[PDB]
RNA sequence: AAUAACCGGAGAGGGAACCCACU
């Protein structure tokens, strides 16, 4: 009567734009992204990369609410690097690792598939 | 099968900008057309046409003769007493 | 007889006039949530759209008013009656002609409330005064009411099939008085015995204590996880 | 959410909230439990019977059999359960481990799990949520209708 | 105008005219069901 | 004649009585239904001792 | 500072599942390697069915809700469609989808089995896993009654619904003897050996790691039948790079606008 | 009723005619039993250089047409139904 | 066609005046109630706002030169009140120009034949000049849309 | 499944499920109630611990996979009924699309 | 009603096992070892085919009111 | 030689007793 319908939780429409970001006021060089409608697919990821880049004093997470498929992320990182940069720089790391890792798997395949012997 | 003429509203009377709206009757007695009219009298900007004779005695003539004061209301608009009639002329009917 | 017709409880002393039916009032069974705070509830967009609450017609939100009033019923936020200063009652769930959409300050607007919005939540039998408290509505997906966890102790309420009655103050001066008055904080403390009420429900009672055992250790990505969700925070880390 | 599950010792409830399988945690296998009761009843509740049940469930299907649960048996019990646990592998107590979904985590306690029985009681939602705005009234009085 | 009814245990189609006995053509059985609509109908198979 | 008088379903007089689960699947009737009440104005009715 | 030198290997394949495990690399991106195959691997199944007349004793929903749930064989053909929902077209076009048919009138004395077997299908590359064992049950017919219908199946994926689902079931983990110590055990002399341990019989508990993070992360990915596990994975991995390249391309715009 | 056969046994069927004539009386047929079976998914294709033209001018002529039309004519509404079939967009005039 | 306003009751009959002026007589259940607007409008000729029991002036006409109360509205005429008219309890009517102040697709199948609820067919309930609450067939749900993405399948 | 013949007696307000399934662990005498042939309520892997914090007090966090697979999907049953009544020509009742 | 296609939790098609098992039964096994010839290992799908009750045959008795 | 006639002009009708079931 009242259940939202199945494909709200993967589409965006007109109005709202995938990405907003905001700054910090509380602490200087801190950034908030909120992505719509995106979940923990991606929410960890990006914070396991960003944890790696030393540059980076926080970074984190969070859902405002389960059924509300939306996630911020606040950043804060070392002056001198801008979180823009930054969360960008670690994205592409990440899109890297997975395109070799995928090719690694390509590759290990055929060798399965043909035989080890 | 009109392209660019499509059916007239009401409400779009107060709506700027240079317009073009035929109306009726032509003979301004009832006038839906007077409607417009006396909305608009004010504006020297607007032309009105009137293709035909008017009946002598009526509103029709009032504005036919160029007194602002028609009936008090005074008209400003400029009129243009044009002849469109589908009658025969003299050499038509000699013809 | 007339006596039969007064003295019992449907008799028009007790069941029909101290007790009285009444509109603006929607019931429901509760579900808990933790994520949203003791002060807030959810409601469903059914009831949330089908709800009604009045608004006079002022120029700094005339704007609003009528970008909200041309959308007509059966659209979530939107208003389904606009009555005139006169007393004219005219509804829009028939779609009437667009030349009444036209407002001008002083109408009555009849609007839907969404989040923000100030409403009574009760559960009978109210027996202690402090069952009969207000809260902020907000708007979730589902159809049932949501309520945060640490109110289901004055409440005295399980979720387990245990319904509960909300109703919609409809003046303005109402709407502020029971902001001020009945709005869940403000009865933290009990007169009877002079206590705190709301407690720690629970699941959360055991989880704290097992947090806070006294050798607990946690890491460096947990606890900026952790962090994260804390409204008051400063914004800097402690020392570890 | 808002039906109503009711076990079979009166361990009623209300389904909360509905979580996707990529969501909901899982044990080291595929397996991911469809239904997560609180911990905090049974302690009040002293329904242990549904540990046992849960239990017993578990050995009867990976045995193959309809296991019986007569109430005066004597013949069976928890002992004997937890041998053929032995037997089967899994845990002696009937606890895995499982997995959190959303970080990918080991969850720090084992946890209890195995099958059981439910029926979604008559008391659907749809049936009870309802709202008024100045419908009807009575004849004699006026004031709202009533149902 | 007239509409298409299904005895029950003769299973025979038959037609009925209102305010019309209802009984079908060769056993006069008095149950009486409708048939399907002719209306499309499609499901998501959600 | 006096009157009419209900009986209950798989009675000794019903006509639900000695036909088996294929007379009565055909009779499209329940071989499983435990019998025992009355029918009355089309509704079901049970006397409670 | 950069995402380390992911290393992976195959113990062994087969139809039914493959069996592998992951080398330097992170709990999160194992976990969201996981995940991807559970949701956003799609795949083609039916999704909109039309009942001509139905007279069976199973209520039309029923059938179309069961028609919902049968595996397609998605091998390549999943690439060259495109969602139904983004397709330009008038309903459905050959491109953004395919269709099916199912007529059965049971005229025999013996009672008939629906089977997936009679689902005729438009496309050869696409049909019941079952045909290309015993056949998927869809409703059995007594004598006299009729079934057909006309299905229409598009491309979905894991979040809109269940039946795009094609991991039949994963098995993923790791330190299976608590090295990491992530668990305890109050008693690990009950737990039963993982059969990835390599700890003696005496022993079974691995030392403590005072410093370490977790590795050598075990997977075990089960197809349903609609399509091979290694296109499976395949699959999942190009997915998930679009996506994250779609987020890049978004935020890039958005930080342009920003400055 | 072998159109209608055809059509439900799913081929195509082709109709060799002038465009004209004969036509437009098989069309106001088939326009009156397209909805007694419900054929309504299958649409009409009217394929000739002329198609167009046809229709309009059988549209326009009223004075010569059956009484029945002319009064059809009398009371505001084309006299002949494909011009409401193409309305309805059932037949497409190529 | 014609509505008419009473001027007087009787044993058994109403003396009734009609919109042209004529008082007639008619039995008791001969006339029947219609629902009066009372927030309507009319203009006469003036081109200011006139409603019911507003005072004005009759210039022209039989009763011009004279002043009442409005008492009926029509589309082109009114009923209007004298004090000092005696007759027929005071009441007239008299054509407001003189006088001064002093839908298609409603149930019909369609089909959601673009966006995001591409391939339902549906029932339309309420049509607006720009969207419509459709009626789907599947889920115990209603959807609101605009007019442009429907397809009239199916349907008379 | 409430009886066998539902689909035929047409009762008010009545209940079926899609997937019935005999429990697995019971007693003995379950099955002299027929019980089995007509059982009520589906088996279902539980996990007794608190996950995410939305299931405190008699409430339950379900998979949803499953519920779209078929997991206690039931469907709801209702009858109505009508007599048109003949009166004494004051009033006649009839069925006819007004 | 009928065999559900796929199990619950897992996604396994199961729907098409329900004849070959009966086979496998009426051919003397014990249904533990049938089921494990039949190729099911965990516990979360054993128990739809350990535990279904097949009422489409008591449906099916019936004749049909609607032909 | 004749001119916009509300152009989605919408309020609803028992009740009274009993039993069942949820808190
Ligand atoms: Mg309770
Ligand atoms: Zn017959
Ligand atoms: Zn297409
Ligand atoms: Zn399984």
């Amino acid at each position: 009567m009242n259940a939202p319908p199945a494909f709200e939780s993967f589409l965006l429409f007109e109005g709202e734009k995938k990405i907003t970001i905001n700054k910090d006021t509380k602490v200087p060089n801190a950034c908030l992204f909120t992505i719509n409608k995106e979940d923990h697919t991606l929410g960890n990821i990006i914070k396991s990369q960003l944890l790696k880049d030393p540059q980076v004093l926080f970074a984190g997470y969070k859902v405002p609410h389960p059924l509300e498929h939306k996630i911020i992320i606040r950043v804060q990182t070392t002056p001198d690097y801008s979180p823009q940069e930054a969360f960008t720089n670690a994205i592409t790391d990440l899109i890297s690792e997975l395109s070799l890792l995928e090719e690694r798997f390509r590759v290990a395949i055929k060798d399965k598939q043909e035989g080890i012997e | 099968e009109f392209k660019h003429i499509k059916a007239f509203d009401r409400a779009f009377a107060d709506n700027p900008g240079p317009m073009v709206v035929f109306a009726t009757p032509g003979m301004l007695h009832a006038g839906q057309s007077l409607q417009i009219f006396r909305k608009w009298a004010g504006n020297e900007k607007n032309m009105v046409i009137m293709p035909g004779y008017c009946v002598q005695g009526t509103v029709g003539h009032k504005i036919l003769s160029g007194q602002r004061k028609l009936e008090v209301l005074e008209v400003k608009m400029q009129v243009e007493y044009m002849s469109f009639s589908a009658h025969a002329d003299a050499k038509g009917i000699m013809q | 007889s007339l006596k039969q017709r007064l003295k019992g409880k449907e008799g028009r002393v007790r069941g029909n006039l101290m007790g009285k039916r009444v509109d603006f009032s929607a019931r429901t069974v509760i579900t808990p949530d933790p994520n949203l705070s003791i002060d807030q509830v959810g409601v469903p967009r059914s009831i949330a759209a089908n709800m009604t609450f009045a608004e006079i017609v002022t120029p700094f939100n005339i704007d609003r008013l009528q970008e909200l009033v041309r959308r007509g019923n059966s659209q979530y936020p939107g208003a389904k009656y606009i009555i005139r200063d006169n007393g004219d009652r005219i509804d829009l769930r028939f779609h009437p002609k667009p030349s009444d959409l036209h407002l001008q300050t002083g109408y009555k607007v009849e609007r839907h409330m969404c989040d923000g919005d100030i409403v009574i939540f009760n559960r009978q039998p109210t027996l202690h005064k402090m069952s009969m408290m207000g809260h902020r509505v907000r708007i979730l997906p589902w159809s049932t009411f949501r309520l945060n966890l640490s109110v289901t102790t004055p409440y005295n309420a399980d979720f387990d099939g245990d319904e509960m009655n909300l109703h919609l103050p409809q003046s303005l001066e109402t709407r502020a008085e029971i902001q001020e008055l009945a709005m869940v904080p403000r009865m933290i403390v009990t007169p009877q015995s002079n206590r705190p009420v709301m407690g720690i429900v629970q699941d959360t009672l055991t989880a704290v204590r097992k947090f806070t055992k006294r050798d607990v250790f946690l890491e460096r990505g947990e606890v900026m996880n952790l962090l994260m969700f804390l409204s008051t925070w400063d914004g800097k880390v402690p020392q570890p | 959410i808002g039906d109503k599950f009711a076990s079979r010792h009166g361990q009623k409830g209300t389904c909360g909230i509905q979580y996707r399988q990529e969501d909901m945690p899982f044990t080291c296998e595929g397996i991911t439990p469809d239904i997560i009761i609180n911990p905090h009843a049974i302690p009040s509740r002293m329904t242990i019977g549904h540990l046992i049940e849960c239990l017993q469930g578990k050995v009867s299907a990976n045995k193959g059999e309809i296991g019986d649960a007569t109430p005066f048996n004597d013949a069976v019990n928890v002992q004997k359960i937890s041998n053929l646990l032995s037997d089967y592998g899994y845990h002696l107590r009937g606890n895995e481990v499982l997995y959190n979904g959303f970080t990918g985590r080991k969850i720090t306690s084992q946890i209890f799990i195995g099958p059981t029985y439910y029926q979604r009681l008559k008391h659907m939602v749809d049936d009870k949520i309802h709202s008024r705005a100045r419908g009807p009234i009575q004849i004699l009085n006026r004031q709202p209708m009533e149902g | 105008q007239p509409m298409i009814y299904i005895c029950g245990e003769c299973h025979t189609e038959n037609e009925i005219k209102s305010r019309d006995p209802i009984r079908c053509r060769e056993c006069g059985y008095r149950i009486m069901y409708k048939k399907r609509t002719k209306r499309l109908v499609v499901f998501d198979a959600r | 004649f006096i009157g009419k008088i209900p009986i209950m379903l798989r009675s000794t007089y019903c006509l639900l009585n000695g036909l088996t689960d294929r007379d009565l699947c055909e009779l499209n009737e329940c071989p499983l239904d435990p019998g025992g009440y009355f029918i009355i104005n089309g509704s079901e009715k049970v006397l409670i001792a | 500072p950069y995402a380390n030198q992911p290393t992976v290997r195959i113990t062994e394949l087969t139809d039914e599942n493959v069996k592998f495990i992951i080398e330097n690399t992170d709990l999160a991106v194992a976990n969201s390697i996981r995940r991807v195959f559970i949701a956003e691997v799609p795949i083609i199944a039916i999704d909109w069915v039309q009942i001509d007349a139905n007279s069976s004793v199973l209520h039309d929903e029923f059938i179309a809700h069961r028609l919902g749930l049968i595996p397609l064989t998605s091998d390549d053909i999943v690439d060259k469609l495109q969602y139904s929902r983004d397709c330009t077209c008038e309903e459905f076009c050959p491109e953004c989808s395919v269709e099916f048919t199912l007529d059965v009138r049971c005229n025999e004395d013996q009672t008939r089995h629906v089977t997936s077997r009679d689902l005729i299908s438009n496309s050869p590359r696409v049909i019941p896993v079952t045909s290309r064992q015993d056949d998927i049950l869809i409703v059995k017919l007594r004598k006299g009654q009729e079934l057909r219908l006309r299905a229409y199946a598009k491309k979905g994926f894991g979040k809109e619904h269940a039946k795009w689902n094609p991991t039949a079931g994963v098995a993923f983990e790791y330190d299976p003897d608590n090295a990491l110590r992530h668990t305890v055990y109050p008693k690990p002399e009950e737990w039963p050996k993982s059969e990835y341990s390599e700890l003696d019989e005496d022993e079974s508990q691995a030392p403590y790691d005072p410093n370490g993070k977790p590795e050598r992360f075990y997977y075990n990915v089960e197809s349903c039948g609609s399509l091979r596990p290694e296109t499976i994975v395949l699959s999942a991995l190009s997915g998930l790079k679009k996506k994250l390249s779609d987020l890049q391309t978004q935020l890039s715009h958005e930080i342009q606008s920003d400055v | 009723s072998n159109l209608a056969l055809t059509v439900r046994n799913g081929g195509n069927v082709l109709v060799p005619c002038y465009p004209s004539g004969v036509i437009y009386d098989l069309l106001e047929c088939l326009y009156q039993y397209i909805d007694s079976a419900g054929l309504s998914s299958v649409p009409l294709y009217f394929i000739s250089p002329v198609a167009n033209s046809s229709l309009e001018f059988s549209q326009i002529f009223a004075e010569w047409l059956c009484h029945n039309k002319q009064s059809k004519v009398y009371l505001p509404e084309p006299p002949f139904p494909h011009a409401e079939l193409i309305q309805t967009n059932k037949l497409k005039h190529y | 066609q014609t509505v008419g306003v009473i001027v007087r009751l009787e044993r058994e009959t109403f003396q009734v005046l009609n919109m042209y002026g004529k008082v007639v007589t008619v039995r008791h259940q001969a006339v029947t109630r219609k629902k009066d607007n009372r927030f309507a409008v009319a203009l006469d000729s003036e081109q200011n706002n006139i409603h019911v029991k507003d005072i004005v002036k009759v210039i022209d006409g039989p009763h011009s030169g004279r002043e009442g109360e409005i008492r009926h509205l029509f589309r082109s005429f009114a009923f209007l009140h004298c004090k000092k008219l005696v007759e027929n309890g005071g009441m007239f009517v008299c054509k407001t120009r003189h006088l001064v102040l002093a839908n298609e697709l409603i149930g019909q199948t369609v089909r959601i034949s673009q966006g995001p609820y591409k391939g339902y067919i549906g029932v339309v309930k309420d049509a607006t000049e720009s969207t419509a609450r459709v009626e789907l067939h599947s889920t115990c749900q209603t959807i609101s849309v605009d007019r442009q993405r429907l397809t009239t399948v199916g349907s008379r | 499944v409430y009886i066998t013949n539902f689909h035929v007696r047409m009762d008010t307000l009545a209940h079926v499920l899609y997937y019935p399934q005999k429990p697995l662990v019971t007693t003995r005498s379950m099955e002299y109630l027929r019980f089995r042939e007509l059982p009520a309520g589906i088996n279902s892997i539980v996990a007794i611990a608190s996950y995410t914090g939305y299931n405190q007090e008699d409430s339950v966090i379900m998979n949803r996979s499953a519920v779209d697979r078929g997991f206690f999907r039931s469907v709801f049953y209702r009858s109505y009924k009508e007599q048109e009544s003949k009166k004494g020509f004051d009033q006649e009742e009839v069925f006819e699309k007004p | 009603m009928i065999i559900p296609v796929r199990c619950f939790t897992c996604g396994k098609i199961v729907g098409n096992k329900w004849e070959a098992y009966l086979g496998l039964l009426q051919a003397e096994y014990t249904e533990g070892d049938a089921l494990d010839a039949l190729g099911l290992k965990r516990y979360c799908c054993r128990r739809m085919l350990l535990a279904h009750v097949d009422l489409i045959e008591k449906l099916l008795n019936y004749a049909p009111l609607e032909k």
